């Protein structure tokens, strides 16, 4: 059948919104995030003219830093900016534009070379961004070589090396279906058809009893990409339905406060997908969003978190204190303030990420995991995650 | 209402770099606005620029001056 996700009350998709709303203000080239522009275009509520001076910026900063800064954007965040421009009803164009393209063309090529002949090697990134970057040129109908698409194939397709994350497939998937809909393979076509189906029952086998494609936060983006077309022998309506039910209950649980995942969750509320970049509705009404006004309450109790990291000698384990509703990252910053403990985190679209725990920086396909007890790795990032008083995390470097 | 070594625009009012005027795209409003290639690559006409050989007649203009989506098209 087809993927539906019937729509829910208004006020729970507000609430969603208001998170986002702060964003907007937030224009420091650090903070610029041109995946809440594209998710709150895809999106049934709006934020009015402050989305003008929004994408203004991301225009500036992204143009002037990769064809000129601090910390210019990486060609991963490069690929979601020319989302943002078809969420504008616009196409790449211009001098400028037309030699961003050719950078991110260049990104693809360097990731295809690393890949190699022999499809053992690694993205210097990921497979992920390889798929979101075939997408946002595919959006612009710029056309990439079918060698370039074989690596995203040969990913997906039967035999395959490696295991991918729902999420990367579904980014797949997205990639696959903007080229099938703008015939742009001819001599990959049978194959991207084939990959489309592929993506799909690995997706749906990846469906959770709680209803959740993965996990929660691996949802949106899954049901984005199930949207796009038909699954026929398949039961895809009652697997949406029952990841409705999961959707819902999370929302309910207060599951999604990062404004990435909002992001990616918000055109799904609204029947849309990154498909709907290739035939954009710029203008379609959409409920003005207002600043919530809610009197945030100060808590008065105070919690206790341990804090170990086992990946260096000597190790470190200490009793850190902090004010109840605290994120683990609050936890760092006291443990820093206690002397013994040090750390690096680096700027994202996601937010704060963890590189470096105690003076030692995650090399080569390696990254600090965040755990909490009993050996369960976090489904947020230092800046999210709330942990209970008793609980324990674990900074862990881990190779993947 | 703009800065000194940035420019103004006329309809929005938002101010944009001036290493943006007026390069023959309209980046606002209103409109007041030898090294050799690596094997299976290929060299720019007007320039240094190198380029991978499938990006040849790929429908972008990935040279400056556009030489590898000229003689677009053969036939084979
Ligand atoms: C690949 C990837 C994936 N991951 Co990771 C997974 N598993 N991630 C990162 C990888 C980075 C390295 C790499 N080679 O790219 C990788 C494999 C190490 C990984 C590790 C993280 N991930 C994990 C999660 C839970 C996040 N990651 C996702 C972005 C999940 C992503 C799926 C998704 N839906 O996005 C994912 C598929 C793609 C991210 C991307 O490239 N976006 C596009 C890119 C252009 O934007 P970007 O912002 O510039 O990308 C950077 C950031 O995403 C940063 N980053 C990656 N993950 C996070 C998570 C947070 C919380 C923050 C603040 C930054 C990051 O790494 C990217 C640069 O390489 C998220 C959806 C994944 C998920 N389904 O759970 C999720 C995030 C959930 C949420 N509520 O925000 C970890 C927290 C796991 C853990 N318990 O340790 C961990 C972060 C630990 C830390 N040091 O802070
Ligand atoms: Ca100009
Ligand atoms: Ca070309």
């Amino acid at each position: 059948e087809m993927c539906e996700i019937p729509e829910m009350d208004s006020h729970l998709v507000e609430k969603l919104g208001q998170h986002l709303l702060p964003w907007m203000d937030r224009l420091s080239l650090e903070h610029l995030n041109p995946s809440i522009y594209v998710g709150l275009r895809l999106s049934s509520l709006q934020a009015g003219t402050k989305e003008d001076l929004y994408l203004h910026s991301l225009k500036l900063g992204y143009q002037q830093c990769l064809l000129g800064c601090q910390g210019k954007p990486s060609m991963g965040q490069l690929a979601l900016y020319l989302l943002a421009l078809r969420a504008n009803c616009e196409f790449v164009r211009g001098h400028k534009g037309d030699r961003l393209v050719s950078q991110l063309k260049w990104f693809l090529e360097d990731e295809k070379r690393a890949i190699g002949h022999d499809h053992k090697g690694h993205p210097h990134t990921s497979y992920y961004q390889y798929g979101l970057g075939i997408l946002a040129l595919c959006l612009h109908q710029k056309r990439v070589h079918d060698s370039v698409v074989d690596k995203l194939l040969y990913a997906v397709e039967p035999f395959h090396q490696g295991h991918h994350s729902v999420d990367t497939a579904a980014m797949a998937g997205l990639a696959f279906t903007c080229l099938k809909r703008s015939n742009f393979n001819p001599g990959r076509r049978q194959r991207i058809t084939m990959a489309i189906r592929t993506v799909q029952e690995e997706i749906l086998k990846a469906q959770t009893p709680e209803g959740h494609f993965g996990n929660v936060y691996s949802t949106p983006l899954a049901l984005q990409f199930l949207m796009t077309s038909p699954m026929r022998g398949a039961e895809l309506g009652t697997a949406c339905l029952k990841a409705r039910v999961a959707l819902l209950a999370s929302l309910q649980d207060g599951a999604f406060q990062n404004a990435l995942m909002i992001s990616q969750l918000l055109p799904v509320l609204n029947h849309k997908t990154y498909i709907d970049l290739i035939f954009p509705d710029c203008l379609a009404p959409r409920v003005m969003l207002e600043p919530a006004a809610e009197t945030i309450p100060q808590t008065q109790e105070i919690i206790s978190v341990t804090l170990q990291v086992l990946s260096l000698l000597p190790p470190y384990r200490q009793s850190i204190s902090v004010l109840a509703g605290s994120t683990v990252e609050d936890v760092l910053k006291k443990a820093h303030e206690l002397g013994g403990f040090t750390y690096e985190t680096q700027a994202s679209l996601s937010g704060p990420y963890l590189t470096s725990v105690m003076g030692k920086a995650a090399g080569e396909r390696e990254f600090w995991q965040l755990l909490r007890d009993p050996n369960t790795p976090l489904l947020q990032g230092i800046a999210d995650y709330r942990p209970k008083d008793g609980e324990t995390i674990e900074l862990r470097l881990v190779s993947w | 209402s703009c800065p000194p070594t940035k420019f103004q625009c006329r309809t929005s009012g938002l101010c944009v770099p001036l290493t943006w005027r007026c390069d023959r795209d309209l980046d606002c409003s209103d409109g007041s606005d030898r090294l050799a290639c690596l094997a299976g690559e290929l060299r720019c006409t007007l320039s240094d620029d190198c380029i991978p050989l499938t990006w040849r007649c790929d429908g972008h203009p990935d040279c400056p001056d556009s030489s590898d989506e000229l003689g677009c098209g053969t036939n084979e």
